[PDB]
C-alpha cells in the first residue's frame, strides 16, 4: 500500500545499486538470503515463507556486471529475473543506447516493471539510478525514462544521476552525452538531483582524512544520503516528509527541478572523538560551501529551496534555532521572493553504519537536497565543452552513422540555451 | 443533555487532540481501558458531554480521527490512552494530502469526505440534541488545513444553527516549516471567516515562548507542547461540564465576545504556570493570576497585547475562590490599562467561575480574548503571499489540480478587508 | 513506535517533569 | 501595609544584601527554609513589611538581585539563606559591563532593563500601598554605579510620590581598586542626587577602621565589614516592622534632616560595637553610649565629624530603655558640643526609641546625621577627578559607545554646587 | 556557556601554547585524552561522554614540529583539525608569511576558527601567543590581526608578543621583521604585552638559581601567568575581573596598548623553606625592577596604571596594606595624571604545581600587568638597531622582491616613530 520502485541502469547505476541494497538489508535487519533471524514493506516484497524479494530492477546492455552480482554473495537476495543482462555494450553513444540494441531490451524491461508495480497498489514513484556521462547509463536510462511518462504519467520520477564532473572525467564524449540527455530528461522527470563525482572526491579528502579509496565508499557515501531520504518513508518519525510531498514542496515551477545534495556528518573515527555532534553545527557543517555532493560553489550562487531530514535523537526547538542561525547570517542567501525556505522533518532512528566501513556511529545526520540557482554554473561548463567540440563535428561521424539525424544536436543546444535563461529570470 | 462533537484533523491536530483525550479521560477519571475510578458523582453527572456508553461499562469518545496520512493515527494507537477511540469512527487516507492544500481540499477532498460526513452523523443523531463540534487542525498542512476545511463547510451546511469552533494552530513567523505557509492558511482563512462561529489562534513558537520564559524548560516536547494547549482547551469546556457559582457555555462566551459576526478570532492564554523555580515560593491567590492573563509572555498567540487594544475579553476560573476579586480584579486592571482598553464598549471584561479546579491544583484560569492584536499574523501571512504572486512561482501545481487563479485574488480582496475592519474599529 | 517526540516532560498539574562557592563566612 | 521593596544593583549589592536580609531574616525567626519558629507574635506582626505570603506558610523576600554578570547571584543562591529569593527576581546578564560607567547606563544595562523593570513593579503593584524602594549598591564599579543609578533615576517618574532610600558605598581615599574610581563615582551621583529622597555614604576602608580600631578583628573579611552595613539597615527599618514608644519610619526621617532638597546625603554610625576583649567589661547604658554613637572612630564614613558642624543630627534608639534618658543623653551633647552643631537651627535632633531591640542586646543605635564633614568627601573624589580629566584619562570607551564630552562638564557643575552649598550652610 | 579561544602562531607560540594547555589540563584535572575521571568551560568544549577538546590553534607553517605534537603524548586532546600546518618555512621573512605562502593557510586557519567560535555564545576574546622576530610569527601574525579585526570588530584580542631581547637576539634579521610586525600590530589589536626572553632568562638565574634551564623552563612561567591572568575566568574568587574589564582599565588612550609582566613568587623547593611568601612580600618582589618580564627598567620611567592577580589565600587587608606601602615608597613613581593607578583581582584557587618542573607548592602568588612609559627605550633600540642595518640595503632585496615594494619598510618607520612621539607626549 506504500512502496517505491527503484530502476538501476548503467555501469554505475548497478555499483549505486548494490551499495544501496547492502545498506537497506543491515538497515532492516533483513539478510543476504531475504529473511530475519511494518518497514519493510516499502522496499521489498514477501516471498513466501517469510522471506523477502527487493522491489528493484537491474539493466544493462552488457553483461559483466550483471552477472557479477549474479555470482557474487547477493545471488539469491535479487530475482533473478529483473537481472536483465544485455549482449553487447552501447560504447558511450547516447545513441546506440536508445536507438540501435535499447528496443530490444526496453520490451523485456517494461514487462518486468508491470510486474513488480501490480505487486501493490499505492506506488509513490521510482528511483532512478544512472550515470549521464556514458552511453547505456544515458541512453538506455533515456529511452526507459520515455515509455515510463507515456504509461505512468500521474507519478513522480525520482531521477539520481551523476553529472560529470569539471576536472575527474574518465571519458571523452561526456559533452556528446549529457548534453544531448538533458533535455529529454528535462521533461521527462519530475524530480532528479545532480552528482558531480569529484564533489565526493574533496568531501573524502577534509571530512575523512582518506587520502585515495576506490569506487566502493563513492557508492556508500551516496547510498546513506538515498537511506536518509527514503527513512520518512520506512520508519516512524516525528514529522515525517514523504516522497508525494517532497515532490511538490520543492519544486518552484514546472522546469526547475535539478538539486544538489549534501550530507552532515560523515566523519571518521579519527574526530568522532573529538568534537559533539549537535544540530546546531551539522547544519552549519551541513551549508558549508564546500561540503555538497556538486562542487557548485553557492556563494555566488542564490538558494531558492532546502530540505533537511534530521536522523536520531533530534528535538524539534534546537532545529529551530539551528535553522535561526542559517537565516540570520548573511553568508547564505535566500531569494528575495521567498523569506523562508525550510524543510524539518524528524526520523527518531539514527542512521546505521556499514560493518568494516569507513563511516562511523553517529547519534544524528542532517540529509540536505536544495535547489538553487548556483546549479545554471554547472550546465554552462557543459556548453563551454561542448560547444568548441562541436565547431568542426568531432565525434557525430559514428553519432549519425547508426541512423541519428544531424540538427538535433543543435536543437539541444536550444534547450540548454532555454535552460541557462531560464535560470537567469528565476534568480532576477 | 447537550453533547459536543469533536473532529480531529491533520498530523498536528491528531496529535494536539490525543493529548486532549489524554488530559481529559484522567481528569474525569476514566482509565486507559475505558473503565471509571474515582468515586465521585462530580466527574459522572456530565460524562456525556464527550462520551457515549457502549453497553458494556465502558466510555468511549465522540471524537473523529479523520486524516490522509495513514501514519498519524497508527501512532494514536500505539500511544498511551490509544485505546479509546472506535475504529469505525477512524477515517484513512493513502494517497496523501502532501503539504498541498489544493489536493487536500479537491482531488483526495471528495472520496473521504462522503465517508466522514458518515461518521458524524451517526455520532450526531444518535444523540438527543446535541451542541457544538469543536475541530482541533492545523492551517500550516495540506490535510489539516484543506480536508478539515472541507469538514467545516459540509457540517455547516446540515447544521446552520449550531455553535462550533476550531482551536486552530498557524504558520510561524520566525522559524517556519512546510514551506506552502501563506497558502495553505490564507486559503482557509477565507473559509473560516465566513463559515465558523469561532476561530481560536495558536501559534507554535508563541508555545515556545511559553516553555522558554515563563517555564524554564530547556527541552520540552510536543507531549507538553499539546499539554499546554489541552489546558485551555480543558478550561474553555470544563465549565459546561462541571457546576459552578457562575456557570458558563460555549455560546454564553460566544454572544458576549463576539462584537460583528465576521471578526471572532481569540487570544487563548492559560494560568497558573510554573516551573521548579516557580512553584515553592509562589502565592496562588486571584490577584497573583490577574497578571497572567494581561502578559504578553503568558500568551499562546504571538500576538503582542501592547500593540493593540481588547475589544472584550473574558476568562474562566476554576476552584475554591470568592467571586468578587475576580471582579474587582477585572476592574482595577481595567482602571489601570485603560489605554490598553477599547473605549467605546463599558465594562469589557466578562467572568465566570466554575467550581471544579484543574485536578491536583487549587486555582486556573483560562483567557479568552477578542483583540486587535490580531493583525499582526494576519498581514505577515499577507505580505509572504504577495511575495508568491508577482512571479507566480509555487501555484502551477495548485492551478494543475483546478486551484486557478481567480479564487486568489478575492481570498487577499478579503484578507485585508478582514483587516482594513480590524483596523478603522480603533 | 518510539514516541520520544511525545515523552512527557510534564506530569498531571501542567508545569514540568523533574530533570562551588567559598562562602566568606 | 508598608513595605519595603529591596533592590540589590552590582557584586557590592548583591553581597550586601546577601548578609542583609539573613540579619533581617533571624530578626523575623525565619529559617532559610522558610518556615517560622519563635512561638512570638511580635515577630509576626510585621511580616508582610519585607515579606509576601506563598501560600504555603512560607516567606519569599520582596527584594530584586540583579547585575549583569551570573557569578555573583550563583555564588549567593550556594551560600546559606540564598535559597529565600526567587529565580524570578533574579535576573541575568552574560557578557557584563566591567568597571564602565557608560555602556552599563546606557547599551548594555537598557537592555536588561526592561525586565528588571518588570519584576520591580510587580512586587510594587502587588501590595496597597508601599512604602519605599530599598537599592544598595556601590559607587566604584560598573554594573552598580553605572546601571545602579539608572534604575533609580527611572523609579522617580513612575513613582514619584514614594520614597527613594539608597544605601551607596562611595569610594576609597588612599587604597581604592577599579582605577576609574572618579569617572563612575562623579557620573552617578548627579543622577543619585535628583532622583533619590535620601541616600546614605558607606566608606570602605571607615569600615576597615571600625574593625581594626573599635572592634579589634585580627582577622576581617568582606563578611565582617557587611555585617557593620547590615546593622545599619536593620536600624533604620526596625520602627516600621517593629513598635516602640515613638514611632519612626522612612518619611520621618526625611523630613527632619533634610532642609533643602539638594542636600541628602547621611552619615551612619552603629553602637554598641565593642571590642569582646571589653565586651564583658563595658558598661551598656544610655549615657555611656551616646558618645559612642557621636565618635569619630565609630564613622563608617571616613570623614572626621570634628572638621563640621552638624546640621541636623538624629538616632534611632532600640531596647528595652528610659524614654526619659532617650533625650538628655543627646541634650548633654549638644550643650557641650556647642560648636559642633549648626546655629540658625536650635534643637537639631531626633530620638526615635524603638522597643524591641536586636536579639540579646539590650540597647542598640543606628545613627543618621547630615553633617558638612561629606564636604572632604566630594571635594576628594572631585580633584582625582579633574586631575585624571585634565589630561583625557580612560575616557575613549566611555565617548565611543553614546556619550560625548558635554556630559562631565555638568557632572563637576553638580558636584562642585554640592560643596558651595555645604558653604553656604558652613 | 562563555568561552575563550587561544591561537598560536609561531613555533615559539605554539611552544608557549604546549606549556600552556599541559598546565591547564593538571588545573582542571583531565587526562591527556580529555575524558574526566562547570569551571573548564572557558578553555574547553564538550566531546561524547566526559571528553573535553580546547578551543586553541595551533598554526605554523613548518610540520616539524606540528606534526610533532600530532605525534607525541598529546595527540587525542586537540582535535586533528585544530592543528593546522603548511608546507615550508617563512625562514625569518615577514615577506613570506604574509604575502606568498601564507595565503593557503590563513583561509584554512579561518574556518577552524570559525566553527571553533559558533559553537557557543558570550565570548571574550582571543589570546594569540606568537613571537616577533621569526618570520611565521610575525607573517602570519600579521595577516591574522588583520582578518580577525575587521570581521570581529567588536571582540578583544591578546597578543601576548615573545619580543627580541636586549644582549642576545639569536637571530639577524629580526629587527627588520620587529618593525614590520608593530606597523600593523597598533591598529589591529586591543592589549599586548612584552614578554622578553632575556628578562625570562634573568628571573630563572636568580629566582631558581638555575643557569642553564631550557626553551620548556620559560614556557612553563609563561603558562603560570597565562593560568593567573586567566583565573578569573575560571575559579570563583572575592572580587572578581576578566577580559572585559582589562581592555578598559589598562589602555587609556586607544593607541597605548604595550604593557609588562611579572610574577611573584618563583621559588625552587629549598627556597619555599627559607621565608613565608606574606602578601606584602609577594608584591615588594613584584615591584622590584629586577623582577620584570621585559628587562624595562622602571627606574627611569613612569608607571601609567597597574594591575595585581592574588591567587590563592590572599585576604583583602594586605592587599590594601601592600599598595599602600608602595604608594608611600619613592622608587616606584607615577604619573601625575593617575591618582589611583591601582586595580587588582583576588582568587582563591592557588596557583598548581607541575610534578617534576621547577617550581614550588606556594599558598599565595601575584600575576601582574602593567602600563607605564618605559616601554620608550625598549623600542627606541629596536629604533637604533635599524637604522645601521636599513641604511645600505641588510637583507632587504628578499623582502623587496618575493611580495612587498620598497616603502612599506619606511612606513614601518614612521609608525613605530610615532609610537615613540606618543610615548613622551602621555608623560610630559
Ligand atoms: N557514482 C559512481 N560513478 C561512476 C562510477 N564509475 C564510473 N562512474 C562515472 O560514470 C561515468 C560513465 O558511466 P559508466 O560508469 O561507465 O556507466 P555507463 O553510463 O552505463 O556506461 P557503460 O560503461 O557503457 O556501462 C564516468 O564518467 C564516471 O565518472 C562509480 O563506481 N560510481
Ligand atoms: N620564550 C620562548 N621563546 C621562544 C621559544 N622558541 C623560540 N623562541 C623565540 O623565537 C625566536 C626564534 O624565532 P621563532 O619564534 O622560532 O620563529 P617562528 O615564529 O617559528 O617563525 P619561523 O621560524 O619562520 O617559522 C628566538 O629569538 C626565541 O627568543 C620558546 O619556546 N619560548
Ligand atoms: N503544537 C504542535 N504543532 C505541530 C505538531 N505537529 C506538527 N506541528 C506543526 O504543524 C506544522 C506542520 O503541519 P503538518 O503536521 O505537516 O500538517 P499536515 O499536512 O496535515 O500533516 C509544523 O510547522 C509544526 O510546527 C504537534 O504535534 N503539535
Ligand atoms: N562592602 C563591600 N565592598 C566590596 C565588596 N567587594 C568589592 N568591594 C569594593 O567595591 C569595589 C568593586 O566594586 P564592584 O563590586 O566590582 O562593582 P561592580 O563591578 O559594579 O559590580 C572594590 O574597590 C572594593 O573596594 C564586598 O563584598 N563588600
Ligand atoms: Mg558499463
Ligand atoms: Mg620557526
Amino acid at each position: 500500500m506504500r512502496e517505491v520502485i527503484s530502476i538501476h541502469v548503467g555501469q554505475a547505476g548497478i555499483q549505486i545499486g548494490n551499495a544501496c541494497w547492502e545498506l537497506f538489508c543491515l538497515e532492516h535487519g533483513i539478510q543476504p538470503d531475504g529473511q530475519m533471524p511494518d518497514a519493510f514493506n516499502t522496499f521489498f516484497s514477501e516471498t513466501g515463507a517469510g522471506k523477502h524479494v527487493p522491489r528493484c530492477v537491474f539493466l544493462d546492455l552488457e553483461p559483466t556486471v550483471v552477472d557479477e552480482v549474479r555470482t557474487g554473495t547477493y545471488r539469491h537476495l535479487f530475482h533473478p529475473e529483473q537481472l536483465i543482462s544485455g549482449k553487447e555494450d552501447a560504447a558511450n553513444n547516447f545513441a546506440r543506447g536508445h536507438y540501435t540494441i535499447g528496443k530490444e531490451i526496453v520490451d523485456l524491461s517494461l514487462d518486468r516493471i508491470r510486474k513488480l508495480a501490480d505487486n501493490c497498489t499505492g506506488l509513490q514513484g521510482f528511483l532512478m539510478f544512472n550515470a549521464v556521462g556514458g552511453g547505456t547509463g544515458s541512453g538506455l536510462g533515456c529511452l526507459l525514462l520515455e515509455r515510463l511518462s507515456v504509461d505512468y504519467g500521474k507519478k513522480s520520477k525520482l531521477n539520481f544521476c551523476s553529472w560529470p564532473s569539471p576536472q575527474v572525467s574518465t571519458a571523452v564524449v561526456e559533452p556528446y552525452n549529457s548534453v544531448l540527455s538533458t533535455h529529454s530528461l528535462l521533461e521527462h522527470t519530475d524530480v532528479a538531483v545532480m552528482l558531480d563525482n569529484e564533489a565526493i572526491y574533496d568531501i573524502c579528502r577534509r571530512n575523512l582524512d582518506i587520502e585515495r579509496p576506490t569506487y566502493t565508499n563513492l557508492n556508500r557515501l551516496i547510498a546513506q544520503v538515498i537511506s536518509s531520504l527514503t527513512a520518512s518513508l520506512r520508519f516512524d518519525g516525528a514529522l515525517n516528509v514523504d516522497v508525494t510531498e517532497f515532490q511538490t514542496n520543492l519544486v518552484p515551477y514546472p522546469r526547475i527541478h535539478f538539486m544538489l545534495s549534501s550530507y552532515a556528518p560523515i566523519i571518521s573515527a579519527e574526530k568522532a572523538y573529538h568534537e559533539q555532534l549537535s544540530v546546531a553545527e551539522i547544519t552549519n557543517s551541513a551549508f558549508e560551501p564546500a561540503s555538497m555532493m556538486a562542487k557548485c560553489d553557492p556563494r555566488h550562487g542564490k538558494y531558492m529551496a532546502c530540505c533537511l531530514m534530521y536522523r536520531g535523537d533530534v528535538v524539534p526547538k534546537d532545529v529551530n534555532a539551528a535553522v535561526a542561525t542559517i537565516k540570520t547570517k548573511r553568508t547564505i542567501q535566500f531569494v528575495d521572493w521567498c523569506p523562508t525556505g525550510f524543510k524539518c522533518g524528524i526520523n527518531y532512528q539514527p542512521p546505521t553504519v556499514v560493518p568494516g566501513g569507513d563511516l562511523a556511529k553517529v547519534m544524528r545526520a542532517v540529509c540536505m537536497i536544495s535547489n538553487s540557482t548556483a546549479i545554471a554554473e554547472v550546465f554552462s561548463r557543459m556548453d563551454h565543452k561542448f560547444d568548441l567540440m562541436y565547431a568542426k563535428r568531432a565525434f557525430v561521424h559514428w553519432y549519425v552513422g547508426e541512423g541519428m539525424e544531424e540538427g538535433e544536436f543543435s536543437e539541444a543546444r536550444e534547450d540548454l540555451a532555454a535552460l541557462e535563461k531560464d535560470y537567469e529570470e528565476v534568480g532576477i | 443533555m447537550r453533547e459536543i462533537v469533536h473532529v480531529q484533523g491533520g498530523q498536528c491536530g491528531n496529535q494536539i487532540g490525543a493529548k486532549f483525550w489524554e488530559v481529559i479521560s484522567d481528569e474525569h477519571g476514566i482509565d486507559p481501558t475505558g473503565t471509571y475510578c474515582g468515586d465521585s458523582d462530580l466527574q459522572l453527572e456530565r460524562i456525556n458531554v464527550f462520551y457515549n456508553e457502549a453497553t458494556g461499562g465502558r466510555f468511549v469518545p465522540r471524537a473523529i480521527l479523520m486524516d490522509l496520512e495513514p501514519g498519524t493515527m497508527d501512532s494514536v494507537r500505539a500511544g498511551p490512552f490509544g485505546q479509546l477511540f472506535r475504529p469505525d469512527n477512524f477515517v484513512f487516507g493513502q494517497t496523501g494530502a502532501g503539504n498541498n492544500w489544493a489536493k487536500g481540499h479537491y482531488t483526495e477532498g471528495a472520496e473521504l469526505i462522503d465517508s466522514v460526513l458518515d461518521v458524524v452523523r451517526k455520532e450526531a443523531e444518535g444523540c438527543d440534541c446535541l451542541q457544538g463540534f469543536q475541530i482541533t487542525h492545523s492551517l500550516g498542512g495540506g490535510t489539516g488545513s484543506g480536508m478539515g476545511t472541507l469538514l467545516i463547510s459540509k457540517v455547516r451546511e446540515e447544521y446552520p444553527d449550531r455553535i462550533m469552533e476550531t482551536f486552530s494552530v498557524f504558520p510561524s513567523p520566525k522559524v517556519s516549516d512546510t514551506v506552502v505557509e501563506p497558502y495553505n492558511a490564507t486559503l482557509s482563512v477565507h473559509q473560516l471567516v465566513e463559515n465558523a462561529d469561532e476561530v481560536q489562534v495558536i501559534d507554535n513558537e508563541a508555545l515556545y515562548d511559553i516553555c522558554f520564559r515563563t517555564l524554564k524548560l530547556t527541552t520540552p516536547t510536543y507531549g507538553d507542547l499539546n499539554h499546554l494547549v489541552s489546558a485551555a482547551m480543558s478550561g474553555v469546556t470544563c465549565c459546561l461540564r462541571f457546576p459552578g457559582q457562575l456557570n458558563s457555555d460555549l455560546r454564553k462566551l460566544a454572544v458576549n465576545l463576539i462584537p460583528f459576526p465576521r471578526l471572532h478570532f481569540f487570544l487563548i492564554g492559560f494560568a497558573p504556570l510554573t516551573s521548579r523555580g516557580s512553584q515553592q515560593y509562589r502565592a496562588l491567590s486571584v490577584p497573583e493570576l490577574t497578571q497572567q492573563m494581561f502578559d504578553a509572555k503568558n500568551m499562546m498567540c504571538a500576538s503582542d497585547p501592547r500593540h493593540g487594544r481588547y475589544l472584550t475579553a473574558s476568562a474562566m476560573f476554576r476552584g475554591r475562590m470568592s467571586t468578587k476579586e475576580v471582579d474587582e480584579q477585572m476592574l482595577n486592571v481595567q482602571n489601570k490599562n485603560s489605554s490598553y482598553f477599547v473605549e467605546w464598549i463599558p465594562n469589557n471584561m466578562k467572568s465566570s467561575v466554575c467550581d471544579i479546579p484543574p485536578k491536583g491544583l487549587k486555582m486556573s484560569v483560562t483567557f479568552v480574548g477578542n483583540s486587535t492584536a490580531i493583525q499582526e499574523m494576519f498581514k505577515r501571512v499577507s505580505d509572504q503571499f504577495t511575495a508568491m504572486f508577482r512571479r507566480k512561482a509555487f501555484l502551477h501545481w495548485y492551478t494543475g489540480e483546478g486551484m486557478d487563479e481567480m479564487e486568489f485574488t478575492e481570498a487577499e480582496s478579503n484578507m485585508n478587508d478582514l483587516v482594513s475592519e480590524y483596523q478603522q474599529y480603533q | 513506535l518510539y514516541a520520544l517526540r511525545d515523552h512527557l516532560d510534564s506530569k498531571l498539574v501542567p508545569n514540568q517533569s523533574t530533570d562551588h562557592t567559598n562562602v566568606l563566612s
